[PDB]
């Protein structure tokens, strides 16, 4: 302002970004066998 | 929005070749994947 005349200029701007990716898990595998022979039939079990 | 989809399909054929205690054996299949130790015994002596 000079001196009438007066100018007031005012502006504000803000921006904000977040990004969060979690990703977990588990996976698990097993296998047993077995094989057996018996040489009355009684005992087969 | 959320979907899911579920499919489990489990067979079993049995082979108990007991004349007459070969059917129990292979009926014995559903949901028994392990065999009966008494019933084996049974299929045993048959």
């Amino acid at each position: 302002r000079v001196l009438f005349a007066k100018k007031t200029k005012v502006e504000h701007r803000c921006t904000t970004n977040k990004l969060s990716e979690k990703h977990e898990g588990s996976f698990i595998q097993g296998a047993e066998k077995s094989i057996s022979l018996i040489r009355s039939e009684y005992g087969a079990a | 929005a959320a979907s899911g989809t579920q499919n489990n399909v489990l067979r079993g054929e049995p082979f108990i070749r007991g004349a007459g205690f070969i059917s129990g054996l292979s009926y014995l299949e559903l949901d028994n994947p392990a065999g009966n130790k008494r019933r084996y015994s049974a299929w045993a002596e048959s």
